């Protein structure tokens, strides 16, 4: 419901998506370090 | 040990361009206990400093 701002249209590679899934499983909701590593 | 890796195999991994695989291995090792999130960040930052050099 919150965060009404539209998302920026940036595409993700399959490697990027899979490694984001792994890093989300690891770091959970710490999106800062997750984005820093990616 | 992880730090030692980037102290000796960082250049080889960078030349092989397997940095993402190294990060994945670090994540798996952390999931197997030992190391830590801070250790992962420190190792990755040490790896990045090699590429910038």
């Amino acid at each position: 419901k919150p965060n009404i701002e539209p998302p920026e249209n940036v595409e993700w590679s399959g490697a990027e998506a899979s490694m984001f899934r792994v890093l989300i499983g690891t770091y959970y909701d710490n999106f800062c370090a997750i984005a820093r590593l990616i | 040990a992880c730090m030692l890796f980037v102290e000796n195999y960082g250049q080889k991994i960078i030349k092989k361009n397997l940095c993402r695989n190294f990060m994945l291995h670090l994540v798996s090792m952390h999931d197997f206990n030992l190391i830590s999130i801070m250790s992962i960040d420190k190792a990755v930052t040490k790896l990045r400093e090699m590429q910038q050099k």
